């Protein structure tokens, strides 16, 4: 089994790739992302703590828009996240440019999917390690969708992933009902969080972000702290 | 000859358990740390008709096990302490205590409090990442 | 309608409750079922009068069969369950539990599942069938550890198992915990739990013969806050226990006769 | 447990561990010397200590801290040509973005920028990832003075400050040490704050002759190099108080 | 302070200043201060710091040196502990080892009344084993004859 | 029925399971609900919690 956990272009003689493996398991070793699909909208939330206050917690976003109306967040690598951050807004531009229309989600998430896989065709290129949460609002409907490292996309109505997601979805199946309202999914988002957040959550420690008819923002530390100190 | 032989010796062990000649009031307990690497064969009812999970202490088992060991401790917020979310078992609950208490030692006064207390829970539960960051 | 139940004698209640006849009908279940449930509430709360309580909690149990409002029917057959049991009419509370809970099983409610449970597992407790309140507790745990229990019915829950496991009268220790997740649980949600979990937690303290610890948990941060007259008569009695003056227990007791003997 | 993993770029341990991004990591602190940035309200200082094996050696050519652009500085360490092989490609970037788009690059944009390089470098398997480990400071207009920090793996950060080097671990604590007191830092306190961390770190008390100061701010927004006597006064005027 | 007043805050003063940290040469006889928190201490009357105090000087041996003067000090000073505590026979026990040092075995009249004071606190103790051993031991003591009654 | 491709060792274990729940109670007689949860015991396994490994496969 180790001669076939080398390589991306060989099938092991009983299963799958490997190397797809281990993306995911280093995936699964990122800061925890929860995704929650509302009856009016999607929230996306994802913790920001680190060392060294020194560190500027502005500087980055864990939780970035790609459009007017769809955004995303990751679970895994940085600078990975990075580069699939600057391919979703170029080839949802593109689809713009062709078609002079906000861009489905569905189609946003299903090219994305293509670009990532694409990195997973041949061997000397490693797959991407980071897993994607996308979140957009089209046609009267929120979409949340998961884009894998080894290409997979699907549909979640509420999911967690990144480090103690086993039990983060667990807090969701308990937690979850369909006929939720956005604040409720935020408050249930900020929940998750803290329920494996260790060390006491403030308004910049987590990056948190809500879709809906109006577009798709990035919550500011302002109304972070608000919906924080409401659940307290 | 080496991975024969403990198969061989795994082999013996199942005929053993449940075998031919079945045995009478001879109840058998393994532990293990990675159950899943077990055999199917083992972890069959018949020969492991139960297998129990011993999991980390959640909350009130926390509170079960410092009060327990707590008993042998001196006088002394434990139940914050226990509040606090860390994956942390047993033997870390016996850590800290001790550790506290070898800490009133080197300090010379014979009841923990909270300074002593939870510099051994620091120690104990260390878990610094030294990641880099560009894992997260 | 929402005049009167700020006003709320007993006359307007029962006039309200047909008053609203329309108003259960003309909008969503949800809504209706959290409006009769506060309104019953209210009405039970301040008061007691059992005859007319009763008879206005089976009026709208037939009300609510009359309308085929299932989710609302088993809201306030709940309801009336936890009502006989304060009022302790024993036999009609354990009969209507178990009736609910036959047809509960099957649906997908469990919350109001774990209630119609945890009421059953008191009203047995209450008659002495120990082991039965105690499987039937078990069986409320199983069923909640699967289903949000927010932090009330979890406060709760652990409650009853710190009275299940009082009551077996072999383990305080588990007892001891229970009650005070119970008393944890009830912080800042509920009072009047709050003060009586923690009157439990002194209890089985006292009763493990360490009032030690009960008169060092008074003086404890969150105790504090609930500190007064319940807490220092159950210091009061750990003294007496501690120092073995049964006339001191005594005294203690007679103390007690108007804080600490009615409560069971 | 995962032995044949430390190899390849490109290729995935168990655990999801990249272990040649980790040694490229490792790398860095190959040079031993030692680089730290504090920005104040309005200013941003780097400093490096330098290490002359002769005086033989000009020591006008073997400064560790260079000049991407006028206004934007670096100070980095690790390997010395890969320091040099970086700012070649950071100063292309910024005069390809200045010609595409025809204004300065603020510093968290060439950070992104190079970052991005640097993660397409470690990404195929036909690229060593250019072991050193970059700080740009510079100022920009409604957000002040920045100061960012790039690594070999792609990852880039501001940082109200920031070290590198052997001593990097030492010299974040005494940093965090000092921010968490919460104070303006003019210019002066910024500058002597970040000289007392490299002595403490060191423990040298260091002549003025063996050290090397940049310099960024509003007033002054071009990357002005200390010369010798304002950092002799700067550290004379420590030294004293 | 003591020239002040204060005792609580005195003693707490000169509390804080520990001898367990004190590696730089041996405590010895130099800082034997530490009988000077036990006085300052059952000033206060804080009877459980002392004990604390008598316990916890095993790190520095479990007795004080020997062939010195600081000792009738800490024995007065343990003897005094001891009596609050109601105890006898750790007492009598000091006592007697306070008169097996030859630091008191210079006049007479001070052998005469401590060993009176070990007689009378032995008398007043319990009875066990350990007493019963201490007692017959000490019956042979030929420093006794000169005063009958008390060997009476 | 509940017991998709379950070994007869595994039956026997459910049967003595079951058994056991019987016993919790002090009683000898057992019940449906008792054999559900047995089966409910002794087939416990653990599954692909990941699910983006479960989803490679389509």
């Amino acid at each position: 089994e180790r001669g076939y956990s080398f390589s991306l272009t060989t099938f092991s003689p009983s299963g799958k790739l490997v190397q797809i493996e281990y993306a995911l398991a280093a995936v699964a070793g990122g800061a925890p992302s929860v995704g929650i699909k509302a009856a009016n909208g999607v929230v996306l939330a994802t913790e920001k703590k680190q060392k060294s206050i020194l560190y500027d917690e502005r500087s980055v976003h864990k939780v970035e828009p790609i459009t007017k109306h769809i955004g995303l967040v990751y679970s895994g690598m940085g600078p990975d996240y990075r580069v699939l951050v600057h391919r979703a807004r170029k080839l949802a531009q593109q689809y713009y440019l062709v078609y002079q229309e906000p861009i489905p989600t569905a189609q946003l998430v299903q090219r994305v999917a293509s670009v990532m896989q694409e990195y997973t065709q041949s061997g000397g290129v490693r797959p991407f390690g980071v897993s994607l949460l996308i979140c957009g609002w089209n046609e009267g409907r929120p979409y949340l969708f998961q884009s894998d490292p080894s290409g997979a996309y699907f549909a979640w109505k509420a999911t967690a992933m990144g480090k103690n997601y086993v039990n983060g979805k667990t807090f969701l199946e308990k937690r979850y009902n369909e006929d939720l309202e956005l604040e409720d999914a935020i408050h249930t988002a900020i929940l998750t969080l803290k329920e494996s957040f260790e060390g006491q959550m403030t308004e910049d420690n987590i990056e948190v972000g809500i879709c809906n008819e109006a577009g798709f923002r990035r919550l500011t530390p302002t109304e972070v702290k608000d919906y924080l100190a409401a659940i307290a | 000859g080496a991975d024969r032989e403990v198969q061989r010796i795994l082999l013996e062990l199942l005929n053993q358990m449940d075998g031919f000649d079945q045995n009478v009031n001879v109840k058998v307990i393994m532990a293990t740390n990675r159950a899943d690497t077990l055999d199917p064969a083992l972890l069959r009812p018949g020969r492991l008709d139960r297998k129990i999970e011993f999991p980390l202490p959640d909350r009130r088992q926390k509170r079960l096990i410092f009060s327990t060991i707590t008993s042998k401790m001196n006088l002394s917020d434990l139940e914050d302490y226990v509040a606090r979310p860390d994956k942390i078992s047993g033997a870390d609950i016996n850590s800290i205590c001790q550790e506290s208490g070898m800490l009133a030692v080197r300090e010379n006064r014979y009841i923990v409090l909270a300074k002593d207390f939870e510099k051994a829970y620091k120690t104990v539960i260390k878990k610094d990442e030294q990641e880099h960051e560009f894992y997260k | 309608g929402s005049l009167l139940a700020k006003t709320g004698q007993a006359a307007e209640l029962g006039g309200l409750l047909k008053y609203v006849r329309p108003f259960l009908n003309s909008i969503s279940k949800a809504k209706a079922a959290r409006l009769v449930r506060s309104l019953l509430d209210l009405f039970l709360d301040m008061e007691a009068a059992t005859g007319q309580e009763v008879e206005l909690c089976l009026e709208c149990i037939e009300w609510a069969k009359s309308e085929k409002r299932t989710f609302l029917r088993q809201a306030l057959e709940a309801r009336l369950v936890s009502l006989y049991f304060d009022t302790k009419r024993y036999q009609e509370a354990l009969h209507l539990g178990s009736q609910l809970l036959r047809e509960l099983k099957k649906m997908d409610d469990k919350a109001l599942l774990v209630e119609v449970q945890l009421l059953e597992s008191k009203t047995y407790h209450a008659l002495s069938n120990l082991p039965k309140a105690r499987a039937a507790l078990t069986s409320a745990r199983t069923t909640a550890n699967a289903i949000y229990c927010p932090p009330k019915l979890q406060a709760t829950l652990d409650m009853q198992s710190g009275i299940i496991h009082a009551a077996e009268e072999k383990d305080w220790k588990t007892a001891y915990s229970y009650f005070y997740e119970a008393f944890e649980g009830y912080d800042s949600i509920d009072s009047p739990k709050a003060i009586t979990s923690l009157k439990y937690m002194l209890l089985c303290k006292i009763m493990l013969n360490t009032p030690e610890d009960v008169q060092a948990l008074v003086s404890g941060k969150l105790a504090l806050r609930y500190a007064g007259r319940q807490t220092e008569a159950l210091k009061c009695v750990a003294q007496a226990s501690k120092n073995r003056s049964l006339a001191d227990f005594e005294k203690a007791l007679t103390d007690y006769r108007a804080e600490l003997r009615d409560d069971p | 447990s995962s032995a044949g993993f430390d190899r390849h770029i490109t290729i995935f341990s168990p655990e999801g561990r990249l272990y040649q991004v980790e040694y490229a990591f490792k790398a860095i602190n190959q040079g031993g010397l030692t680089s730290v940035a504090v920005r104040g309200k309005d200013c941003a200082v780097i400093v490096t200590q330098k290490k002359v094996p002769d005086k033989l050696l000009d020591s006008s050519t073997v400064t560790h801290l260079f000049k991407i652009t006028e206004n934007i500085g670096c100070v980095m360490t690790g390997m010395t040509a890969d320091s040099r092989s970086q700012v070649q490609r950071a100063r292309y970037e910024a005069a390809n973005w200045k010609y595409k788009y025809g204004y300065e690059i603020p510093v968290d944009m060439l950070c992104k920028r190079i970052a991005d390089i640097s993660q397409v470098y470690t990404q195929n398997a036909e690229m060593r990832p250019l072991g050193c480990c970059m700080i740009l400071i510079g100022i920009d207009e409604e957000q002040g003075p920045q100061v960012y920090k790039c690594d070999p793996a792609g990852y880039y950060c501001g940082f109200k400050a920031t070290a590198a080097g052997v001593k990097q671990t030492e010299s974040t604590s005494f940093l965090e040490k000092k921010v968490k007191k919460k104070f303006d830092w003019t210019f002066e306190q910024t500058v002597e704050t970040a000289i007392t961390c490299l002595s403490t770190v060191l423990s040298i008390d260091f002549k003025p002759s063996e050290i090397e100061v940049g310099v960024v701010t509003v007033e002054n927004p071009k990357f002005r190099i200390l010369t010798e006597a304002e950092i002799d006064a700067h550290l004379v005027a420590l030294a004293e108080r | 302070k003591e020239q002040n007043g204060d005792v609580k805050e005195a003693a707490s003063i000169l509390q804080e200043l520990q001898v367990e940290t004190y590696g730089s040469m041996e405590k010895k006889e130099r800082v034997e201060f530490i009988l000077e928190q036990m006085r300052l201490c059952l000033a206060v009357k804080d009877y459980i710091r002392t004990q604390i105090i008598s316990k916890k000087i095993n790190t520095k041996f479990f007795q004080e040196e020997n062939t010195e003067k600081l000792k009738l000090k800490y024995y007065n000073l343990m003897i005094q502990l001891d009596q609050h505590e109601g105890s006898y026979l750790s007492i009598c026990k000091h006592y007697r080892a306070i008169y097996d040092t030859p630091c008191i075995q210079a006049e007479s009249e001070k052998w005469q009344q401590a060993l009176k004071s070990v007689v009378l606190y032995v008398i007043l103790a319990p009875f066990d084993n350990e007493q019963s051993d201490l007692v017959h031991r000490i019956s042979g003591d030929k420093k006794l004859e000169e005063i009958p009654k008390y060997k009476d | 029925e509940l017991m998709p491709g379950a070994s007869g060792a595994e039956v026997k274990g459910v049967c003595t399971e079951a058994g056991m729940y019987a016993l919790r109670e002090r009683r000898v007689h057992v019940t449906q609900e008792d054999f559900e949860m047995a089966v409910a015991k002794v087939m416990q396994k653990d599954s692909e919690k990941n699910m983006s490994i479960k989803k490679l496969w389509k």
